RNA sequence: AAGCAGCUUUACAGAUCAAUGGCGGAGGGAGGUCAACAUCAAGAACUGUGGGCCUUUGCCUAUAGAACUUAUAACGAACAUGGUUCUUGCCUUUUACCAGAACCAUCCGGGUGUUGUCUCCAUAGAAACAGGUAAAGCUGUCCGUUACUGUGGGCUUGCCAUAUUUUUUGGAACUUUUC
């Protein structure tokens, strides 16, 4: 989604540059544009178990403004009739 | 508007079609806008490697320009115990500096030292990027009724609204292009002084390719140094042409007609020729 | 105006004041201004009944002065051209 | 085969203006101002003195069409073949013109190219000397580099006015493609970042110290200049100036009125960018992408700029510099920033305190000049100089002192006569014009201009003086030796190849050391000589004008080498004898305190807004004595009788006679020091320099008669014989220097050069500064200069071309050679680079065989040894104990 | 507008003509614009050096439409 | 950048409708795989004109104009061949050759400037007259609007503040001697 993620970064550049932060939060935030002309190589590493095909395409398509239900009860114990 | 007339001469060509002319050309561009890529590649380094009887790495190798270099003058100058060796002098390093390196440089060109470093950023992977944009790998920049004007004093271009035109990512683009993309207007050159070929060989070949070619390379770098050093300037005075002279007798005339209809005429007057 | 502007290329050349209460000041030019007030270093100064003094530094306010003489080479000075 | 130059008076390019008149404004001192340009390495300088002459000359032979339109520089001041090939200013040249500034007063300008190349650095030493004001021009991609934060700092101390001229703004937006919000950012960031490093004065666009440029397309401005142009019309003239400080500084404009917080509803940039970039990103976009008639009637709406009928078929560069040739004038506001930041009474009494003594300012009867350097200028030998007082005719006769003698004729002339200093004759003046010399009859007092006729009294640099009276001579003052920054450490031993060619190599020689002021050339005991220079670019700029261009002859040259430096780590029965024994003379020698060489590096000691310079460190000894106690914790009795600072080092009396007789010792102690001069100039182990040695004076004998004749002249070798035994005894250790390294290279590349650091044997890197706005970043570092042979070419094909590095002296840092310099079984292989540990005596063996001091068949190691000085029945008694192997 | 350059002499006495025939010679401490000038310590300069010279006050400020001409008498 | 005034024009109504003055006009415009003739590598370099010195040349000084080509140097952003000589290679003789050098040429091309020709398109003449060159209104005579207004366009313009100390909204007025 680079169109918007180009965007997302066009403002949190507008951070450092044209205001004032805190000092060691502000190492931080450039650093990430530093690991940003060296293209992310050390936050791509990981279990890559599934094939892009065996893992079934679940990608689920919820949003953080939803209320989701928050299903704890399921954890309690119950009485299976079935 | 675009040529002169039937004549042929002296195109000029406007930004829309130079730009387009330059995408279809990508196969045949030469790819490469700094001129420092050319550090050790350009041709006073190539005089300098045949004059010092070096090869530059990629270079093309010729005969010794002086080859009594056999003989060893006796002294006590040039004695390993004088010497101290702290880095090895390479060929590289005899090309660069040519008068300092290497005792006895005769025949020696300058070469000339580094243009500035250049970054130019272009932007091929989206065509709905503007025409400025930070781009990435660029470092951030981390810094930081009294008065009062008539109304409707703007700035000089305010009455004009977009700073990007249409037509302004692809004029940069060919504001950086190597010649002659850049011109949009020229003369005429013959279709046999236009080469395709030479940028290919004026740059390093790869690391992949095989030796067959590497050498492929090498001497059609030998073969370039070769007319560039030696050049055979024209005479003014040759004002007869043979094509002119023969116009202006009665036993020849003019027509048009077709090329495969001309190449058919001289292989059967060729052939009478010598039967 | 190109009458001030010259009186810029009179700085540093000896220069000769006329004053309206009719004295005479000539000497070196130290400074000027678009007022037009002239002060002058090394002046020798004529009174209006001709006595003549001399001064180490002068100032005069530019609206006693009757006219300026400048140096005479002034005169092709390149600001002066029309075109 | 030398340079392009114009050689025929009718040739000469004409001016604008008539040049009589420029003549005429000469007269006035007031009226003339030196201003040199220095700068980085290929800022655009001498591109910025293209624009100057060709919009004062008419029509220029040289200039051809692709110079005409924007294709090629016409690099009007490089002007030597040389330099054309190498693309680079080797020499210091420039032009002098008649100048024009907003408020039109015409004022004539000398104007002095220096060049950028951190090599050449003697040259702009040369142009700081010369010059009223610098222009200091920044490439804005490379920003505040650190050979920037030196030329800041040398004007600072120079007591020279500064301009800054950031350049190259095409860059910023043709190259870098900045969007317009962000380049003002970037242009913040830069002078930010000069104001950082000028202490005293803030500099800004208001201020009118600082101009925009883009030299490539041939246009300059400042913000005073560009509002004068096409703002100043559309508010009243009462408001302009007000409005114009408004202009810079994170102030917003909407509708009428000024507000420092932002626009609430309104979309905004700050007032700079509103007024100047935005209108200025306008100009490269449509002279780049309008229609030519669309665009042709926005010229005339706005700047009231007719576009000529021949100027719409133009290739899209020679059309982008075509418009803001014609939207930004002549280089007016770039004249108007150089009048109004040049103040004469603030700093010429002190620019003339710091070239020579300070004292009350010399009577116009006196003329008094500074004699630069010695100018191969086209076609003959030339003169560089600078008139302080009084007036100058050709075929008048005039003292001319070289330099070097003027610290003991300064110091003589205090005195509590005749053949004082050779005359020569003023042959021909002339000024320099680039390309061209104008002769002239008179120079005047403050214009720089060319004599012939004066090279040969002087090396180096001159003094120039006619005097009337006797009584007048008192009062005058000599130039100091001309400080250039970078100190000759490179090494090159050159024999001519043919033994016959010698005396023709070595007019040359003496040719050379004129031309190139940096250069140290001594001649060793075997008959080679030595060159020193700043680097390798520097050396082959020097052996090309040596084999092509002064001595046709061929010559047999040495690897790269270095000065080294003899010094100590300990302190040290010590004492020392001669043949005859009458006299016997004991030396302790001690290291140096850090602080201490450094600030002798420094050039003055002292600290804190108080520091007293060497050349009047004698003169005040109540006051030495305070500083020396006070700064560095010295003993109050070392305080008082110390006698002498000699470069990097000092001598302390401490002995028991001078408790008893110290009038018998100050006799001879004038010679003491002269023979303790004779030391450190060639040291024990390698005949090399002593550097950062404390020496004590720990005895001194007597012998049984007085003869004021031999006791003279045999005290100065044995003291030096001393000094020796001072040294050798004291742990001796071998020093090296230590180019500081600034890298450009692109942010990817970085390992590359991390690696290529470490290939080398002392090599660090200290800082590495994301340069702001740019996909590259500064590496700054360090290097031995005998481990700096083809440095810079290795880190270039390792880059492939993204990569740059200037090698440098400023800071004198002097390091230990990590091996001991005694060890008789170091193990030097041949052809190979020693080990780490073998160091320090390989370098000394070597050294000792190319001077002929250590003579072996193919290596024999005499080491540098204490027993040839002292008693060898003593040195038997210095092995049983283990303090000497 | 502009204002005038009197900067070096500020702090040195000066003697200045006013008007029609006067001379006032005092130190001076402040100037404008109109190039009105104060200065103290004024004394009005007559024929008779030490006799008809009269001092006017301890401050005294002058318009600049009547100074016709200001020299300063010392460095 | 609007408006007003000034300037320039302009469709003009004009003053004159004379002598005038300005600007234009006194044998086209675009072309051609058309031609001829000049010219195209040198103190970083050219030519015309005026003045002075020596006695034409040359120098010095003043002035006017410089097309094309050239600085990481060359008409060509391109790139062959041959000759002589020297030094190699191949190794039965020669020719053809190997691949450096030095000096010379040839060949395929190119720019520019004049003049002529050819093709296509043209029509207001006042394009009327008289002189002459290697060239032309080159010159004289001349004709178109017209030199002084008002309307309508453009700006080489006003500094947008027009009375309150440095300029243009008054420190002015009056009387006296000498000659
Ligand atoms: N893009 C760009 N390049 C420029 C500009 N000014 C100069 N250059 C280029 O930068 C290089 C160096 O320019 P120079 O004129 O040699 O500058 P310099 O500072 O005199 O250089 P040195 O001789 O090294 O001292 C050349 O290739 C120029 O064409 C500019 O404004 N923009
Ligand atoms: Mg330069
Ligand atoms: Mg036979």
């Amino acid at each position: 989604s680079k169109k918007t993620h180009d965007m997302i970064w066009e403002k949190l550049r507008y951070i450092l540059q044209t205001q004032e932060l805190s000092s060691t939060l502000r190492e931080s935030l450039e650093t990430l544009f530093e690991i940003r002309q060296k293209d992310y190589k050390s936050g791509s590493q990981g279990l890559f178990i599934l094939d892009p095909t065996s893992y079934t395409v679940h990608t689920h398509s919820y949003i953080v403004s939803d209320e989701d239900e928050a299903n704890k009860e399921l954890g309690n114990f119950e009485k299976c009739e079935n | 508007k675009k040529v002169n007339g039937t004549s042929y001469k002296k195109w000029s060509f406007d930004l829309p079609e130079m730009s387009n002319l330059y995408r279809l050309s990508t196969p045949l561009r030469d790819e490469v806008t700094d001129k420092n890529y050319y550090y050790l590649f350009d041709k006073k380094s190539f005089f300098n490697g045949k004059a010092l009887n070096n090869a530059i790495p990629g270079g093309p190798k010729f005969e010794p320009l002086y080859p009594r270099e056999e003989e060893e003058d006796y002294n006590e100058f040039n004695s390993i115990d004088r010497v101290i060796f702290r880095v090895p002098i390479r060929s590289e390093y005899k090309v660069a500096f040519p008068h300092l390196y290497n005792s006895r440089p005769r025949s020696v060109r300058i070469p000339w030292y580094n243009n500035p470093v250049s970054c130019i950023i272009q932007n091929d992977e989206e065509y709905d990027t503007p025409a400025l944009f930070f781009d990435p790998s660029l470092n951030p920049i981390p810094h930081f009724g009294d008065f009062t004007l008539p109304e409707d004093f703007a700035p000089l271009l305010a009455e004009e609204e977009e700073l990007i035109l249409p037509n302004t990512k692809d004029a940069m683009s060919l504001y950086h292009s190597p010649f002659p993309f850049n011109r949009t207007k020229g003369k005429m050159v013959r279709a046999q002084d236009v080469a395709l070929a030479k940028k290919w060989f004026l740059q390093h070949p790869d690391e992949e390719y095989p030796v067959k070619v590497k050498v492929s390379y090498q001497k059609l770098l030998k073969n370039y140094v070769l007319n560039e050093l030696h050049p055979t300037l024209p005479t003014n005075h040759n004002k007869t042409k043979l094509l002119k002279s023969l116009k202006n007798t009665k036993y020849f005339q003019q027509t048009t007609i077709d090329w495969v209809e001309a190449g058919l005429q001289l292989c059967r007057q060729g052939h009478n020729m010598l039967n | 105006g190109i009458p001030v502007k010259l009186l810029n290329e009179a700085q540093g050349h000896i220069v000769s004041l006329e004053l309206t209460t009719g004295a005479t000041y000539r000497g070196k030019l130290v400074e000027s201004e678009d007022s037009m007030n002239v002060q002058l270093r090394d002046v020798i100064a004529t009174e209006p009944q001709g006595a003549v003094t001399h001064m180490d530094q002068i100032f005069v306010r530019g609206s006693q002065i009757k006219f300026i003489v400048v140096p005479d080479l002034l005169k092709n000075a390149p600001l002066f051209k029309k075109n | 085969e030398h340079t392009i130059f114009t050689q025929l008076k009718k040739n000469i390019p004409k001016t604008r203006y008539n040049r009589d008149y420029m003549l005429s404004m000469a007269n006035i001192p007031e009226r003339i101002i030196n201003v040199g340009v220095i700068g980085p390495l290929h800022s655009g300088k001498t591109s910025l003195m293209d624009l100057l002459v060709i919009d004062s000359h008419k029509r220029i032979p040289d200039m051809s069409k692709n110079v005409e339109l924007g294709w090629k520089p016409l690099r009007y001041l490089d002007n030597l073949k040389q330099e054309i090939d190498r693309g680079l200013s080797i020499k210091l040249n420039g032009s002098t013109l008649l100048c024009t500034d907003l408020e039109s007063k015409s004022r004539m300008i000398n104007f002095l190219d220096a060049p950028g190349h951190v090599n050449f650095m003697d040259e702009t030493a040369v142009a700081l000397a010369a010059s009223d004001l610098v222009l200091i021009v920044i490439d804005v991609v490379e920003g505040v580099t650190f050979v920037v934060e030196q030329l800041i700092k040398q004007s600072i101390k120079n007591n020279v006015a500064m301009c800054f001229v950031i350049n190259k703004l095409d860059r910023l937006i043709l190259d870098l493609k900045l969007p317009p919000m962000d380049a003002y950012l970037k242009l913040n960031h830069i002078i930010a970042n000069i104001n950082s490093f000028t202490k005293g004065n803030v500099f800004s666009p208001i201020d009118n110290n600082i101009i925009f440029a883009s030299t490539k397309l041939g246009f300059t401005f400042t913000i005073k200049e560009f509002v004068s142009y096409y703002y100043a019309h559309s508010i009243p003239s009462s408001k302009i100036d007000d409005f114009t400080t408004r202009l810079w500084g994170s102030v917003y404009y909407h509708k009428g009125n000024f507000r420092t917080k932002p626009f609430e509803n309104v979309e905004k940039y700050p007032t700079f960018v509103e007024f100047i970039l935005i209108p200025l990103y306008k100009i490269f976009s449509y002279a780049l992408s309008m229609e030519k008639d669309k665009l042709k009637n926005l010229l005339r709406s706005n700047f009231r700029v007719n576009l000529s009928q021949e100027a719409l078929q133009y290739d899209p560069q020679p059309f982008l510099k075509h418009v803001l040739q014609l939207i930004f004038r002549q280089q007016t506001g770039l004249v108007d920033a150089i009048t109004r930041c040049y103040q004469p009474f603030e700093l010429f009494d002190n620019k003339t305190a710091h070239l020579s003594i300070p004292g009350k300012s010399t009577p116009e009867g006196t003329l008094w000049a500074h004699v630069l350097k010695t100018v191969d200028y086209g076609g003959a030998e030339w003169s560089l100089v600078r008139i302080y007082s009084g007036l100058l005719k050709r075929g008048d006769t005039v003292r001319i002192l070289d330099t070097s003698q003027s610290e003991s004729r300064q110091k003589r002339q205090l005195h509590d006569e005749d053949d004082e200093t050779p005359s020569c004759e003023v042959e021909e003046i002339g000024l320099l014009g680039g390309r061209y010399v104008y002769p002239v009859h008179e120079a005047h007092k403050g214009q720089i201009v060319l004599i012939k006729g004066i090279s040969s009294a002087y090396i180096k640099s001159a003094t120039l003086y006619s005097v009337k009276s006797k009584e007048d001579m008192k009062q005058l003052k000599f130039f100091k030796p001309l400080d250039y920054i970078t100190e000759a450490v490179f090494k090159i031993v050159l024999q001519p190849l043919l033994p016959r060619e010698l005396p023709k190599l070595l007019d040359a020689l003496n040719k050379i050391s004129k031309y190139y002021p940096g250069v140290i050339i001594k001649v060793e005991e075997s008959g080679e000589h030595v060159i020193l220079g700043n680097g390798e670019l520097y050396m082959d700029c020097l052996l090309y004008d040596l084999r092509a261009s002064y001595a046709k002859i061929e010559i047999k040259i040495s690897d790269p080498l270095t000065v080294f430096s003899e010094s100590c780590s300990n302190e040290s029965s010590r004492l020392g004898e001669e043949n005859l024994p009458g006299l016997s003379i004991s030396v302790a020698a001690e290291p140096m305190d850090s602080k201490m060489i450094q600030d002798l590096s420094r050039n003055t000691l002292g600290k804190g807004q108080n520091c007293l310079d060497i050349d009047g460190i004698m003169d005040n000894p109540r006051k030495l004595s305070k500083i020396l106690r006070t700064e560095y914790g010295w003993d109050s009795l070392a305080s008082r009788n110390v006698w002498s600072f000699y470069n990097g080092n000092v001598l302390i009396n401490d002995t028991l006679p001078d408790e008893i007789s110290p009038e018998l010792l100050s006799k001879y102690k004038e010679q003491i020091i002269q023979g303790f001069y004779w030391a450190v100039k060639e040291g024990p182990l390698a005949e090399e320099p002593i550097y950062g040695v404390q020496y004590k004076l720990l005895s001194i004998s007597v012998p049984s008669d007085v003869n004021i004749d031999v006791m003279k002249s045999q005290i100065i070798p044995l003291m030096k014989k001393a000094c020796y035994v001072g040294l050798l005894t004291a742990i001796p250790i071998l020093l090296e220097p230590i180019y500081e390294v600034d890298i450009t290279v692109h942010a990817p590349l970085l390992p590359i050069v991390e690696e290529l650091m470490k290939k080398r044997r002392g090599s660090r890197i200290y800082k590495t500064i994301k340069v702001a706005g740019t996909p590259l970043l500064e590496v700054r570092g360090q290097v031995p200069v005998i481990e700096s042979a083809g440095f810079e070419t290795d880190l270039r094909l390792s880059t492939n071309g993204l990569g740059m590095c200037q090698l440098y002296f400023w800071h004198k840092i002097w390091r230990k050679v990590p091996g001991d310099v005694l060890d008789k079984d170091a193990f030097i292989p041949k052809l190979k680079p020693a080990p780490i540990n073998s160091l320090s005596r390989d370098f000394v063996m070597k050294t000792r065989r190319r001077k002929g001091i250590s003579t072996g068949g193919f290596m024999s190691n005499d080491g540098p040894t204490l027993e040839k000085y002292i008693s060898a029945e003593l040195y038997a008694q210095l092995r049983e104990n283990g303090l000497v192997p | 507008v502009s204002t005038p350059e009197l900067k070096k002499y500020m702090d040195k006495k000066i003697l200045l003509n006013i008007n029609g025939s006067r001379k006032v010679a005092g130190i001076l401490r402040g100037y404008d614009i109109f190039l009105n000038v104060v200065l103290d310590d004024a004394m009005e300069i007559n024929g008779e050096d030490p006799a008809n010279n009269h001092q006017l006050g301890l401050q005294t400020v002058i318009r600049g439409n009547s100074i016709i001409s200001l020299e300063a008498l010392d460095a």
